[PDB]
RNA sequence: CCCGGUGUCUUGGGUG
């Protein structure tokens, strides 16, 4: 609930998380770099209070512009067994090694958003197009396909890739062949083609 | 909502003014083209009937 | 419709990093890839191989979708109920699903420089996100919090060949925007190639063996320990060295330091081996006249492509067995510290009202250029922004090395000074429109003041740390200055 | 909704010890206490009673359809 | 050479020291627990009826979750190894459930104690729904008011947790050694002094504390390993461990059969 | 909708051999093995055990990525000793470790029942 | 010194003034005074003093690169719709922007 | 081919046991839309039982 | 002529120091032996002092060293800025020729005089960007390299390759090698969309 | 009742403990303004709990006293396209598109304006067991 | 066998911001302007101020791929204490009486200072340092 | 007995 927010990037299975000492693996694990140029420290406070909350068993009151103190809910902490700041050792899953440093560890609040990613995955071969462009139509919803913008276009001359450019945006999409007159340049020509 | 318009950013109405203490949210406003246009009221506030 | 268009052959999906992903790779769902097609003309040396494509049909992996005659017409695999009877010949198309080594343009809105269009080799990989080397995340100003990024297949011989030969990863590295590298070793890697790398970094034996093998261009000689007895042991240095490839010369001085180099930093490389430094973001980040930059120019593209997966695939690994963490105790100074920061804020306020008392019996010095008022909230800002930066000195002065927060700004990989200072210190000066705090309300900020009052509380001085916990009134200037940004 | 069978993080059954909850509350334990002696120790564990809101209660109180 | 001395013991937890090992062999042992060890849980749910409040695959997915007794699962054949026709009496069990409320007041709470076993292996102790009493009622599935039924067929089958964690025959492990640190392994963070800010572990007082003048012993390795197994009632805890070191000796097995065969 | 099945990480496809053992020959005497449908619980077991022998001069493994259930080690031993041979030496050992690790477990077991 | 306000003729032939070193920062004036080549190096020293003051920095051709096209004509061509197009190029070219 | 779209029961394989409708069948590898996992799978003919008058027979119905 | 991934920033030899620190550091005596070259570093030490003949091109080096440091430091860099992006950097080439063949010991160099001064002056019209007879284009060549001339002969000063850097016939032959094929190397290209 | 202009002439105390002067040093607790520039103040009324001032978005952050501004804006927006029970009687009602967490939890850290909001009977969300650590470098 | 030999007094030693590495000053017992500054691991062979140390450099243990010891062969390095293998990055030809030796242990930095006549031998592409007691 | 496709214009909220 701090605007710390993330995708998932892998999955691991019970033995091979980190562990304490008393068998407790995490369910989700974050990066310490979230922290420091954000400075969202009601995050690490929250983690604090629910780890006390938890084991006293109440929901600790975290309401803004009141007497609660970080030392005071320390204090509660550390008679409970725990080190004071939330630190735990932790054993490395793969080796039963300990970890060289001390892992911040604890219960937090955690919100399932709207975003996942098979509502948005997205690929088209061919399919569809547009009666009147006859390019392909617009919209996940209807098979469409990825817009290649202006900016795009920009790029493709930077890099000098010509050829590439041409492809894209002929043979890729909407190619056309029309025939023209020799004298007065306009597509006035009228071909049949089996009668040649 | 303020019916202001996208058009011109300005340096203004998005704003947070002083008097808005108490009665509309100092953080919840939206991202983007509305941000600081569209405002959400405080859980005391009240309107005049 | 003509300056730009929708086009065929493209998907979207989100992104996930990978580090154990050669740089120029680009990992693909399986999904994406049945559903995309590349054209290959089949020929003598192929036509066996493309076969086994066709009995596979479109949906078995790896696969194909049509078979293009010389006059056009298509073959859907899907309805054909007889595709055991075909035979190919010489000429025809056969368009096969995506398969490894292919390349492919890759890009992230907004397209704002070249770089945001670079080729990747593709690998097919299981589940829906696309995979990047995390190296590449710094050109394409992309991360991984719900971005999503676009990949184009090129459909012909002719623009495979201009993709690999002219777009390519490698190709990139150096910009020419400012001559200097855009990408680097960045966040873990970046952090925790600093503490692998610091001097008392010691490692066993039966770890060594491992690190040495996740290396892919070791050519596997184990270098001889730093310490021979009582116990074999290697330095952080001597693994790291593995990484880089010899003949590599590398002089830089910080601080005017000696080749004894008491603080332990600059850096010395001779024929690719540290000698002393250690290394940070000055040496490997993407500032010019780096590690990264000087590879480039000695070897090539290619060799400097592998330093990257190199330097990541030892790191990470190294970094996984010694853990690193934060946590609220290394927001918090000590009880002496706070006495001292508290000092020089006290002090501050005194002057302040020191400037006022002056201002408003005419004892005051007017600045060049500007009138009373002014030159007044000039020199009360002057001295308000020094005491945060006082008080931010103290506090991370403090801090002891083995600190976590002091371990991230020291590697230059995420924070700076800064953040320490308004994490434990102070939090300081909120600005609105370049000017403190305006007197919304007539001749006050805020109803619970009253009029005409220009202290530090008063026009936005918020005094507390943010571990501390901001005042009422504090806290709505500080979402006024932030709702600026 | 209901009572999870399992607790997520390390697995231990806890959805037979609901019912016992709710029974050692009218008797006046607290919540600490009332966890302790279902012998629910670690913390993991815990969270799961402590903090599970029942809402089958609610759904129960609309009329069924068939 | 390697010795054990249990601490403690009961039916659902073992306790115990484990010494003159290799720190290897003791986390190969805690992964080769929670992962590998066979069980017995419910893999297929037939809904016939479920005119109940929660969606089918809701209740569905709360059955997979039933510990079952798998004493004799060792002698079971995993289904996909079986060359049967669909499913027999040699690779599932079939359990079968049944609940009506009948009333117009009151709500009739179905619990795992209903889970009756219809057909299984003959003779062997496995499928039946783990019970800490007598009287014991189990795990709440489901709740229902008037005239909601709930009448559903379910298969038991034979799988291991790298599948799906439903299969584990073990929750926490508890694993530590070391108490006071003499290794070094691990660098203690403080703010004044390390030893004030640290708990003791539970084991302190099980190994003596570092001499001040003592000498490091760089040669010195782990060699003491605490560990507590608890199991979820689907398995003896006394099983867990003899079936993990058994699990763990046929794969190591396998590996030495590959060499002597390849050539 | 690409998640792969899970049941792929233990069983064998029939055309995939459980073990393949190739041959470094940049270097004398030395090979790679690599493990399919296996993890780190089998791979740390094996390395710490080979370690411990005089004669094996290199040996360590990589999981190369987890979604793949798959190791490769490589083991280097001297001219003597054949490295294959060398395995076979250490997994019969560590089989026999764990026969009277379960044999003693056995015996205290009873003791407290 | 330095002044406010914009004046470079008059000041350059006061008797003190270093008329040989005189600098200001409109070079529309600068055009009208010094001359097309005179803007050209005063045009770079503006936009150079811009990129450069949040510490970035930008390789020499590529700011040159862009006063050159400004200065080609002889005179200040805008990169508005007003300059860009009075061009001789494609009417094709020239109705894209 | 008078099999499509009948609900089947596979006999043999990791997926022994479960309900499915035959989406495709081109020849000898069938497509079945398994009920339980939202995919459909690649499938030899070997491994069905088609539903018929008396429970699963096979491909004479 | 450059692209722009090929440039960085380098130093001149020329532009920063006083004029004494500057004779002291490029200036040869082979009258005074006490301003001379080291006798330890050369084996021909014997055929040098008094060579009036010899001394001739040292003067013209010196001398040419003179006009440019005199157009650089008051035309060119009038602020005494001396470090400046530069295409095919020295330092670097230096450092790797020292490497390759083992340049270090207290070894007498077979590296004579004269193959230096005018090795080094043919380098200098090499390094082509414009090809050409023309008697503009020459103009124009020499122009584009003017600045990149004056780096190397900072660099490529006798006593700098004799005492400094250390070079024997070998590896000196080598250095101009390399220089010559990065420069062609570090033109843009032709066709680039700049 | 005070409305935005009769604000304009009041004199607000923060909270009651400021309408009496007082007879401290700990160095964890934050520092309350001198307020040294009137010798005497005249309060006429005093805030009934000055955490009333956010709206019913931002009551949901636990500590937002602690926070930086732009993170408490865009949780804010984040909340609202949290999935929640959002009613009661969901399986009657033929929405477009509905969501439903499996198994709600209340948050172990809660704010006094939650009751009235009734987040703990219905919540959005779950408390996972999270480590902070750089673990596989798959997090980065 | 070696190349150079001596005896010295530590005058200090600065563990400083490190908890494993300590800097050591010493001078020759028997020779004065010989210096020696040298960083070693605290935990392996913790020093003492006014220790007396002998210090070895040889450019070979014998009486390229690093192999475990067996125990049956024999080196130079049976006889010492702390044994150290590093890189030559700098040697000073100094005007007059010093000559300057830095070698890179992996990082662990040592210098050496001294007269020509005891240290012409050390010109050398790699060191071996052993110390005794 | 092959081939076989369906929408246009606006409004409101998000994502980056
Ligand atoms: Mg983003
Ligand atoms: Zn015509
Ligand atoms: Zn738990
Ligand atoms: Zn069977």
């Amino acid at each position: 609930r701090h605007g710390q927010k993330g995708t998932i990037g892998v999955t691991y299975r019970h033995e091979d998380m980190p562990f304490s000492a008393e068998g407790i693996v995490p369910d989700l694990i974050i990066n310490p770099h979230a922290i420091p140029s954000r400075m969202t420290v009601a995050h690490l406070i929250e983690c604090l209070l629910s780890k006390v909350g938890s084991i006293r068993g109440y929901e600790g009151d975290a309401t803004p512009f009141t007497d609660l103190t970080v030392d005071a809910v320390s204090n509660l902490l550390r008679d409970n067994g725990y080190q004071s700041r939330g630190f735990e050792v932790m054993y490395n899953g793969h080796t039963g090694k300990k970890l060289m440093a001390q892992v911040f560890f604890g219960p937090t609040y955690y919100q399932r958003l709207r975003h996942m990613v098979d509502d948005k995955i997205h690929a088209r071969a061919r399919g569809p197009v547009q009666v009147l462009t006859r390019q392909p139509v617009e919209g996940r919803s209807r098979d469409g396909g990825l817009r290649f913008g202006e900016m795009e276009r920009d790029c493709m001359i930077a890099h000098g890739a010509a050829g590439f450019l041409k492809e894209r945006l002929m043979e890729a999409s909407d190619a056309f062949r029309v025939h023209v007159c020799g004298i007065c340049g306009l597509m006035s020509v009228i071909a049949n083609l089996k009668k040649n | 909502n303020t019916p202001i318009g996208r058009d011109g950013k300005l340096a203004k109405p998005r704003q947070l003014h002083n008097t808005h203490w108490g009665l509309v949210c100092p953080a919840e406003t939206p991202e983007g083209q509305a941000c600081g246009l569209v405002k959400n009221l405080s859980l005391l506030s009240g309107i005049s009937i | 419709n003509l300056m730009g268009k929708r086009v065929d052959f493209s998907a979207r999906t989100v992104i996930s990093g990978d580090p154990n992903l050669e740089l120029d790779q680009v990992g693909v769902p399986i999904s994406i890839a049945k559903t995309l097609s590349y054209p290959e003309t089949v020929t003598q040396y192929n036509i066996h191989r493309l076969t086994e494509y066709v009995r596979n049909g479109p949906n078995e992996h790896p696969g194909a979708k049509y078979v293009i005659r010389d006059n056009g017409d298509r073959i859907d695999l899907r309805y054909h109920k007889r595709a055991g009877d075909i035979v190919l010949q010489y000429g025809w198309k056969v368009e096969r699903h995506l398969m490894d080594d292919d390349p492919v343009l890759f890009n992230r809105q907004p397209s704002l420089h070249k770089m945001s269009m670079m080729a990747h080799r593709v690998k097919v990989m299981p589940y829906s996100t696309f995979r990047l080397n995390l190296s590449v995340t710094s050109p394409y100003n992309a991360d991984f919090d719900g971005d999503e990024m676009n990949l184009h297949v090129p459909q012909s011989e002719e623009t495979r060949a201009e993709l690999s030969q002219l777009c390519a990863v490698p190709l990139q590295i150096v910009s020419p925007q400012s001559n200097k590298p855009v990408m680097g070793i960045v966040q873990d890697t970046l952090c925790g190639v600093r503490k692998m790398t610091l001097r008392d970094t010691f490692i066993e034996y039966e770890q060594v063996m491992n690190m040495l093998f996740w290396v892919p261009s070791w050519d596997g000689v184990v270098p001889q320990p730093a310490i021979l007895k009582p116990k074999p042991l290697w330095t952080g240095k001597q693994l790291l060295s593995i990484a880089i490839p010899s003949g590599i010369h590398l002089q830089r001085t910080d601080g005017g330091n000696s080749l004894l180099s008491p603080k332990d930093n600059g850096m010395l490389i001779v024929d690719g081996k540290v000698m002393f430094g250690v290394v940070d973001k000055k040496t490997v980040g993407s500032g010019g006249g780096g590690l990264i930059h000087t590879v480039m120019r000695e070897k090539g593209p290619k060799i400097c492509a592998e330093l990257f997966g190199n330097i990541q695939k030892v790191v990470n690994y190294w970094l996984l067995h010694n853990g690193f963490s934060i946590g609220i105790g290394d927001a918090i100074a000590d009880a002496s510290t706070m006495k001292e920061i508290t000092h020089a804020i006290s002090s501050a306020k005194e002057q302040v009202q020191e400037i006022i008392y002056k201002a408003q019996h005419n004892e005051l010095e007017l600045k060049p250029g500007m009138t009373l008022r002014e030159s007044f909230e000039g020199e009360v800002s002057r001295t308000l922004n020094d005491a945060r930066d006082s008080a931010g000195r103290s506090a991370e002065m403090n801090l002891k090395d083995l600190n976590n927060v002091k371990q991230m700004v020291s590697a230059g990989s995420k924070g700076s000074f800064i953040n320490i200072a308004q994490m434990s210190a102070c939090v300081g000066q909120q600005m609105v429109e370049g000017k403190r705090i305006a007197f919304g309300f007539a001749d006050r900020s805020l109803p619970h003041f009253t009029k005409d009052d220009f202290s530090p509380e008063s026009k936005g001085f918020v005094e507390n740390s943010y571990l501390r916990g901001l005042t009422p009134q504090e806290f709505f200037f500080h979402a006024m200055a932030g709702r600026e940004g | 909704m209901i009572i999870p069978v399992r607790c997520f993080s390390c697995g231990k059954v806890v959805g037979d010890k609901w019912d016992a909850y709710l029974r050692l509350l009218e008797e006046g334990k607290q919540e600490g206490d009332a966890l302790d002696e279902l012998k629910l120790k670690r913390y993991c564990c815990r969270r799961m009673v402590l903090t599970h809101v029942d809402l089958i209660e609610k759904f129960l109180r609309y009329n069924p359809l068939e | 050479e390697p010795k054990v001395n249990i601490i403690n013991a009961q039916d659902d937890e073992v306790e115990l020291m484990l010494s003159d090992v290799n720190l290897s062999l003791a986390n190969s042992l805690r992964r080769t627990m929670l992962a590998e060890v066979p069980t017995l849980a419910i893999d297929l749910v037939e809904i016939k009826m479920n005119t109940s409040v929660l969606a089918d695959e809701f209740i569905s997915h709360r059955l997979g979750l039933i510990p079952l007794v798998s004493e004799d699962v060792e002698e079971m054949k995993y289904s996909r190894d079986c060359t049967c026709e669909d499913y027999c009496d040699e690779c599932s069990v079939v359990l079968e459930l049944s609940a009506r409320h009948e009333g117009e007041e009151g709500t009739t709470d179905v619990y795992s104690s209903s889970l009756i076993k219809v057909s299984g292996p003959g003779n062997l102790n496995v499928g039946e729904p783990v019970r800490r009493d007598d009287y014991d009622q189990g795990i709440l599935l489901c709740k229902l008011r008037n005239h909601q039924e709930l009448n559903i067929r379910c298969i038991a089958k034979k799988g291991i947790a790298k599948e799906h964690a439903k299969w584990s025959p073990c929750s926490a492990i508890a694993f530590e050694y070391d108490p006071h640190n003499k290794l070094k392994h691990t660098d203690f963070w403080f703010e004044v002094d390390a030893k004030k800010e640290w708990p003791d572990s539970k084991y302190a007082t099980w190994e003596e504390p570092p001499k001040p003048g003592e000498v490091f012993d760089y040669k010195a390795k782990p060699n003491r390993f605490y560990m507590t197994v608890e199991t979820t009632g689907s398995l003896k805890a006394n099983q867990v461990f003899s079936r993990g070191i058994k699990t763990l000796q046929e794969k190591l097995a396998n590996v030495l059969f590959e060499l002597e065969n390849s050539r | 909708m690409n998640a792969p099945d899970r049941f792929e990480l233990f069983i064998l496809p029939d055309d995939v051999p459980k073990l393949k053992i190739t041959p470094d020959s940049r270097v004398p005497n030395c090979i790679i093995i690599k493990f399919e449908r296996e993890d780190h619980t089998l791979a740390n077991l094996l390395r710490e055990e080979l370690a411990l022998y005089p004669d094996v001069t290199f040996v360590a493994y990589k999981v190369e990525h987890p979604l793949f259930a798959n190791f490769v080690m490589r083991l280097q031993t001297e001219e003597g000793t054949r490295p294959k041979q060398a395995l076979e030496r250490a997994c019969a050992s560590i089989i026999n470790k764990l026969k009277t690790l379960d044999h003693k477990f056995n015996e205290e077991w009873n003791i407290k029942n | 010194l330095e002044t406010d306000g914009i004046n470079l003729a008059e000041v350059m032939a006061v008797p003190g003034v270093d008329s040989s070193r005189t600098y200001s920062n409109s070079f529309v004036e600068i055009l009208s005074v010094l001359g097309i080549e005179a803007t050209r190096s005063s045009l770079y020293k503006e936009i150079l003093n811009v990129i450069a003051f949040d510490g970035s920095y930008v390789n020499y051709r590529h700011m040159a690169l862009l006063v050159d096209v400004m200065t080609s004509r002889g005179y200040l061509m805008a990169i508005t719709r007003h300059g860009i197009n009075r061009a001789d190029t494609g009417a094709l070219m020239r109705c894209s922007f | 081919d008078p099999t499509l779209n009948k609900t089947v029961k596979i006999r043999q394989g990791g997926y022994k046991g479960k309900i499915g409708i035959v989406k495709e069948a081109n020849g000898d590898r069938f497509r079945v839309e398994l009920h339980n996992p939202n995919k459909t799978i690649p499938i030899p003919c070997s491994f069905l039982l088609i539903e018929s008058t008396h429970g699963w027979v096979p491909y004479e119905d | 002529g450059l692209d722009g991934t090929q440039v960085e920033r380098q130093t001149i030899d020329t532009i920063p120091g006083s004029d004494k620190a500057f004779h002291k550091r490029y200036y040869v005596d082979l009258m005074d032996e006490k301003n001379s070259i080291k006798p330890d570093v050369i084996e021909y030490a014997a055929d040098i002092l008094g060579d009036v003949e010899l001394q001739k091109e040292l003067n013209s080096e010196y001398e040419q060293l003179v006009s440019d440091r005199k157009f650089l430091r008051e035309i060119v860099f009038v602020n005494g800025d001396h470090n400046w992006p530069l295409p095919v950097n020295l330092r670097r080439i230096i450092q790797n020729a020292q490497q390759i063949f083992h340049l270090d010991r207290a070894k007498a160099s077979d590296l004579t005089i004269p193959e230096i001064i005018h090795g080094v002056r043919d380098l200098c019209k090499k390094l082509f960007v414009l090809r050409g007879e023309n008697e503009l284009i020459k103009e124009a060549q020499q122009n584009a390299t003017s600045l990149f001339q004056c780096l190397v002969r900072a660099r490529l000063a006798t006593r700098r390759i004799l005492e400094e850097f250390r070079l024997n016939r070998d590896a000196f032959e080598w250095v101009l090698g390399t220089i010559e094929a990065q420069f062609q190397r570090s033109l843009v290209h032709p066709g680039e969309m700049v | 009742y005070v409305d935005g202009e009769e604000e304009e002439t009041i004199m607000i105390a923060m909270t009651p403990e400021d309408l009496q002067t007082r007879s401290l040093n700990d160095t964890a607790k934050r520092i309350k303004p001198e307020m040294s520039t009137s010798s005497h103040h005249t309060f006429t009324h005093c805030e009934i709990h000055p955490s009333m001032i956010l709206g019913v978005a931002a009551s949901i952050i636990p500590f937002p006293d602690h926070n930086q501004s732009p993170r408490n804006t865009y949780q804010s927006a984040m909340g609202k396209q949290a999935m929640g029970v959002f009613l009661t009687n969901y399986n009657v009602r033929m929405d477009t598109m509905a969501n439903i967490l499996y198994y709600p939890q209340k948050p172990l850290a809660k704010t006094q304006a939650m009751e009235y909001l009734k987040f703990r009977e219905l919540p959005a969300g779950q408390n996972a067991i999270v480590a902070i650590a750089c673990y596989s470098g798959y997090n980065q | 066998s070696a190349l150079f030999d001596d005896i010295f007094t530590v005058q200090t030693v600065d563990n400083g911001r490190y908890n494993k590495v300590s800097r050591i000053i010493g001078i020759s017992t028997t020779n004065s302007a010989i210096k020696l500054t040298l960083d070693i691991n605290n935990e392996m062979f913790p020093v003492s101020q006014d220790d007396s140390l002998t210090v070895t450099l040889a450019n070979s243990l014998s009486l390229k791929s690093w192999r475990p010891p067996k125990p049956t062969d024999k080196s130079l390095a049976d006889d010492y204490d702390y044994v150290m293998f590093g890189t030559v990055y700098k040697f000073e030809e100094g005007d007059e009486d010093k000559i300057k030796v830095y070698v890179s242990f992996g990082g662990l930095l040592m210098c050496l200072e001294g007269g020509y006549k005891s240290l012409a031998s050390l010109k050398q592409d790699n060191l071996y340092i052993l110390i005794r007691r």
